[PDB]
């Protein structure tokens, strides 16, 4: 932060001479001087250059063209406008947040002006930063307390060993001096929630529109376990969603509760829809309570909103129909449903305080924002616990939290506040819609097959596309209107290979080959499998990383139409088995795999398996108690009919749990076992595309085994 | 009875490649450092079962044709590690052997000359299929015996006798097909 | 790491000219050149300067005076010795680890020599660093993958916001690029325990002498809870120590177990002794099983070795007498009992594998070493079941661990290997013994009172001082011989105020007044209270911090003998209450507090309130279940006899728990309640010395109220 802009040349000498005198004075305090051209030149030095903090221009030249466009981006940006004798303000400059510093063209006084710019810049630093981050930067330059934790104390112990000096020179002196415990008084303590830490929780909840936002120092997986131990006593009932995460599985194994699983909608491409509106009515909550033995009134409900693919629900209908006093929204993938008008009434934080209910959201921090790892937040919309609830938070968090993660956690809430932060959300949507239009433009004009985006036929608007009932792009049979939405920054590339009715085609390329092709250039696919490709277009993906993805997609069509070899295209796959992948081309591999999907019938064995629910014998908490005693056996793949499993089957593809730990597979869930036996044959003929199931371990012959319980 | 008869048909097709005779060792689930192994489930249930071998070896300066292992001692060596102890020819004390894991999931017995020997189990409509089928067939006669006594009720419609009896004969006609 | 040493001068020209040509070549690749004098000059450039990696000297001048002293300090240190025509090795140079690189005195080839030194230095960096840390440093300069977690992606999102640029420029470019999740293939995953993470666990256990070691990413408070969830099923019995930590209290409240508390020894000064050998017998443990309702055979034991003060135990007698298959040693304060001959057979790792038993240790990493916060280890010595113990490790650790802490956790284990690491433990012991001798030297020669060190009369030896039964310095009534040892680096300062028999004295100065004077200069007191102190002298405490502590102690005697004012000595205490601390001097405050200790009788009430253990009605797990339902209330301190408390009382002083959450104060534990009422009267007359008890809320009248359970 040391860029000073000097716009417009008046041509005279009594105004340009103080500019040259100030040019030699600002460089003595480390400041970069730039000279833009016209009015449009200065506008490009703010959005693309965020390290600017000084604009010098003539007040009697552009008093209305510059004081309006700059205020729409950065409001607290200082403006070093030089006025004259006959200078005045304007009536249209009253409702604009600006910082104008008036000066003169006095010769010899350039030294006093340089001291005022440095002091004004320091005021901008001490304003946009939160009090928690301000206390961390000040403690390094002044706080030098001895005999404290940790033992390195800013890297002192590393300067006494040759191997330790290599680790200290990598980061920096300011990095090691910022890792302190709670042994400092002027920085407060996270476990006590006082001082700077008390105002930090009120600053995040106010910006993100909440009542009390916490700062979890152990990722999102820990935040979902602390909240689950609150509204679920030892012997209750929860309404957990079927499409749950691995962190939510361990929650049911540590609390003696009786969960009730839902049946979300799904199609044939593997993209799971959402929970229908019929599962939220009053005739449905108490419907499965009396049928399932040992179950009381549900006091907590976990809703995956949004899912792993990015499909927002309708919170305006759930907060009124679902009669649960503790509704949880797994918003671990949408930490931005507030800074845009196309997200009002779509999340739990949007709206007001529901009478007699509370909204629980565990939005991830180190996923689609800008902070260090092991960080999460807990949003509150209503009345919760804090005194006794703090005891449960300390059970998973050590007494010496890492302030480097806490300082970056609150930073994500400060980088989004104001118009300067809202341009990152709207900018990511505009870059996502532009990327969606480039696919349809390069599809009809091209000569041959091309990728397709799972989007409606009309994408001219800038909002969330609803999933209606008279459309064919979503393919969800019997879907509720005004319930399922679409995330514009979640572009889902549908590779050719299937029709629009749910059957199979004759010419197509699976998404598994394209997934490994993007890794050669440096692009990691988020989700892949059947005929879908998921990507993340958050604030981290700028215009460079967004346009580079389309260039890699056009190279796959060129290499496939010309019929190239595997060695001259995929060097990583060739090193796995050079003997088998010797005389094989790119067209021979794509056609042999496509015939195996039709022969083994993948869409039918997948749509019928994940739809039905296996018979749950006991609670997931009882399955963990049997493992601690040492009564876990295993059988073959064709011998697990009628046994109680102990693990959570997570087959890749897709990416959702299949059988929960503590369920029995009988005659009702026969297609469930058929999906596991199909993957054991399709992923054994060609190396590289082996079967990946978090539960079905690989042996040495081909058949997989699962962990069950003893009889 | 349908949930039990369908499992017999699937089990009958699996035993076609087990009843020349090898012994495939399965790997138990879990996150452990050493690659642990697990025994066979319903295939073997005895405690002091015997195991055969192909190429004989000269162990302890004597020949052997069958080596018996303990079920209570095999589950601990294949999990916690250590050394296994097994007697020879079903007599003597449980001497120590140089048993390791094979790449094709077998039991290779090493001696003083570093020689391989894959172990196997002694072999016998299989016996396990016939045993599990007669228990299910006997349950059908017990349920049909109660229906062949209370059918004389006057307060029962006559049209329902054609559907209840047809449902019992459908299972009986299917359970007698796999035993052919 | 860029210091090159050129020792000695042969006086000729054919040997000094290649040195001058190499002087201009090494500076082009960023290297510092130093010219030491005699043999004693080079020895000072290694112990004090750790950033050295090049030693240039004549081989035909000092072939035995340099190859022996350098080998005693570093094994892999490159030696750029220049040999001649008639040069050979020595018979006494066969059992020494050295790296000698021979060269010649050829002109013009100075450029080729500079390339060999840079490549040799790179080999030294890739050798002393572990494969996990080396892969992290190489991934920054080469690995540039896109579409991965977290969202910052090496600090990309911070370069688009004005507030984000200030947070990115504080640390460094290499700091943000090193924070990666499990989205990297060539580095493995921590939860999967494969790849570089697999060899990292075996490397730490080999250095610290263990079979398997873990890397907890959530501090020591989390590692102690994972061990308790393994050898203690739902309905068992554990042998937890009385001197437990706040983290160990939550372990008893999350598992339905029946703990059995011991009876450690103690003196009058407040120094926590240890558990006698009679409690480890078979007839003593089995006697408390029948007396405690709902308790079976203990299958786990928790031993705090060492305590918070610094007194080791004797593991050679515990591992044979204590018949517990799961013995735990909370080594959260001794991460060095291995690399020294005076620490053999004192910890759980020293020795061999005990059959039928196993040792669990949770050594703290960011306490007395050099690493980032939220770091711990799990030392297991025996044959256990990792498939069960790892299940509890994944439930308390997120799926995306912070590799910045893991890289520093293994770094602490790499800083101990070789002679460069052995001098850190022995160096802190030599500085501690020297500091102990400076106290006794400045005590007799001084004219008046002086501080005393809790040490035997003979400290001439260099080992752990045993606590015998024929001594008067320890003051423990009936102590077991060859069972309690003294920690040399843990210097316990005793202020004059009590006698050698356990009574009081007329002239005395409490330790709380001295603790406030040390904070003015920046010295933070670790433990303080009645008449005792404690300081941490780990490997990070150099000779500067050791000599600065004695100077601050001598200044307290000068300010007290001359009778100065509080305002002209303690400016921090004066700002708390300038009206009351106006006409008060340093001698008036030191005498008024000493009379309150004798009047209220502190040593007698404290010694009798810790031996008699309160009656435990229910298990600590049942007390937490009644708190979530809303059946808790607060009562007065004078009205609580016969009620079950809900929190843990932790009065300062000392630092040990008083009443466990779930105990009842009856007629047997009468002095226990008198200890709480005594601190409320002595800490309410003078500002700054308020009563600090964790669990006692302060009201408006001065009577503390504790939270109990409803009847
Ligand atoms: C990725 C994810 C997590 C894990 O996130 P961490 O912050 O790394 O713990 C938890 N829940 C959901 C729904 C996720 O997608
Ligand atoms: C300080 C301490 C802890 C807490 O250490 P962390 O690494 O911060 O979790 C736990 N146990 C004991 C005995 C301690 O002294």
């Amino acid at each position: 932060m040391n860029v000073i802009a000097i716009l417009n040349h008046m041509g005279v000498y009594f105004k340009e001479e103080p500019i040259r005198e100030l040019h030699r004075a600002l460089e003595r305090l480390n400041f970069q001087i730039v000279y833009p051209n016209d009015r449009d030149d200065l506008l490009k030095l703010i959005e693309n250059n965020a390290r600017l903090c000084g604009v010098i221009f003539d007040w009697d030249k552009y008093n209305l063209e510059l004081c309006e466009e700059i205020s729409k981006m950065n409001e607290n940006l200082p403006l070093y406008a030089f006025a004259n004798t006959y200078s005045t303000l304007d009536v249209s400059l009253n409702d604009l947040r600006l910082q104008i510093s008036f000066f003169e063209y006095a010769l010899g006084a350039a030294e006093d002006i340089a001291n005022k710019i440095k002091q004004t810049t320091d005021e901008y630093i001490n304003t946009i930063l939160p009090p928690l981050t301000k206390a961390l930067f000040k403690y390094v330059r002044e706080g030098k307390y001895t005999f404290c934790t940790p033992g390195h104390m800013g890297g002192t112990a590393f300067q006494k060993s040759p191997v330790g000096s290599l680790f200290y020179d990598f980061f920096g002196p300011n990095t090691m001096k910022s890792d302190i415990s709670i042994s400092v008084s002027e920085l407060g303590s996270l476990l006590d929630h006082s001082g700077p830490h008390k105002e930090a929780e009120q600053y995040i909840a106010r910006v993100f529109n909440a009542d009390r936002s916490y700062m979890v120092t152990n990722g999102t997986s820990t935040a979902n376990k602390i909240v689950g131990m609150y509204s679920a006593p030892a012997g209750s009932t929860i309404l957990i969603d079927r499409n749950c995460h691995k962190s939510l599985t361990h929650l049911m194994m540590m609390s003696d509760v009786t969960p009730i699983y839902f049946r979300p909608t799904r199609n044939a491409y593997g993209i799971l829809g959402g929970i229908p509106q019929s599962e939220f009515q009053h005739a449905t909550i108490a419907k499965r309570v009396k049928e399932t033995p040992n179950a009381t009134w549900p006091v907590h409900a976990v809703i995956t909103n949004s899912t792993y693919d990015g499909l927002l629900y309708n919170t305006d209908f759930i907060k009124k129909t679902l009669d649960v006093k503790s509704i949880h929204f797994d918003s671990a993938w949408v930490p931005y449903t507030n800074f845009s008008p196309i997200y009002e009434g779509k999340c739990g934080m949007s709206g007001g305080r529901v009478e007699g209910k509370v909204i629980y959201e565990t939005q991830s921090t180190h996923k689609l924002l800008a902070a260090f790892s092991q960080a999460s937040m807990i949003h509150v919309k209503g009345d919760v616990n804090e005194e006794t609830f703090n005891e449960a938070y300390m059970m998973h968090t050590t007494t010496s939290p890492h302030y480097g993660i806490v300082a970056s956690t609150e930073t994500a809430a400060a980088m989004m506040k104001g118009n300067a932060g809202k341009r990152l959300i709207n900018g990511s949507i505009e870059r996502a819609i532009k990327f969606r239009k480039e696919i349809k433009r390069l599809r009809t004009e091209s000569d041959g097959w091309f990728f397709d985006v799972w989007q409606p036929d009309h994408i001219d608007t800038t909002e969330c596309w609803p999933l209606r009932s008279d459309s064919t792009w979503h393919g969800f049979k019997n879907i509720d209107n005004e319930h399922m939405y679409l995330d514009p920054i979640k572009v889902t590339l549908l590779t050719p290979g299937m029709e629009k009715d749910g059957t199979m085609s004759d010419f197509g390329i699976p998404a598994s080959i394209v997934a490994k092709y993007l890794d050669e250039h440096g692009i990691v696919v988020e989700k892949t499998g059947p005929y879908n490709l998921l990507f993340l277009f958050s604030i981290g993906i700028d215009k460079t990383k967004a346009l580079s993805l389309l260039r890699a997609l056009t190279d796959f069509k060129r290499a496939f139409d010309l019929n190239l070899r595997v060695k001259n295209m995929l060097p990583s796959l060739y090193r796995e088995d050079p003997e088998f992948y010797e005389n094989m081309r790119i067209q021979e591999l794509a056609q042999n795999i496509h015939k195996l999907i039709v022969h083994h019938n993948l869409p039918d064995l997948m749509y019928r398996a994940f739809e039905v629910l296996p018979t749950m014998v006991m609670t997931p908490y009882a399955a963990f108690q049997k493992e601690l005693h040492g009564m876990t056996e295993e059988v073959y793949l064709d011998e697990m009919v009628g046994r109680i499993n102990a693990n959570m089957i997570l087959p890749y593809p897709p990416g959702v749990p299949l059988v929960m730990p503590g369920e029995m597979i009988t005659e009702e869930s026969r297609p469930v076992l058929e999906f596991l036996q199909m993957l054991c044959e399709i992923g054994a003929h060609y190396p590289g595309f082996e079967t990946d199931i978090h539960g079905a371990y690989r042996q040495a012959d081909g058949r997989y085994t699962v962990k069950v319980l003893k009889e | 009875m349908l949930t039990r008869l369908g499992a017999i048909v699937q089990r009958h097709l699996q035993l076609q490649q087990q009843q020349k005779t090898a012994l495939t060792v399965i790997r138990l689930g879990g996150i452990f450092s050493r690659r642990q192994q697990y025994q066979l489930p319903v295939n073997v249930t005895a405690s002091t079962l015997t195991l055969l071998l192909q190429k004989p070896l000269k162990l302890h300066d004597m020949e052997v044709v069958h080596i018996s292992f303990e079920r209570s001692a095999l589950e601990q060596w294949l999990s916690k590690g250590g050394e296994i102890r097994g007697k020879l020819n079903g007599i003597g004390f449980a001497q120590k052997l140089n048993l390791e894991v094979d790449s094709a999931q077998h039991l290779v017995v090493r001696d003083v000359s570093l020689q391989g020997s894959t172990l196997a189990l002694p072999g016998s409509l299989p016996g396990e299929i016939k045993q599990q089928l007669e228990e299910l067939e006997s349950d059908w006669r017990k349920q049909h015996a109660l229906f062949s006594e209370q059918q004389k009720c006057l307060f029962i419609p006559g049209d329902w006798l054609g559907r209840i009896e047809a449902s019992l004969q459908d299972v009986g006609a299917q359970i007698r097909q796999a035993q052919q």
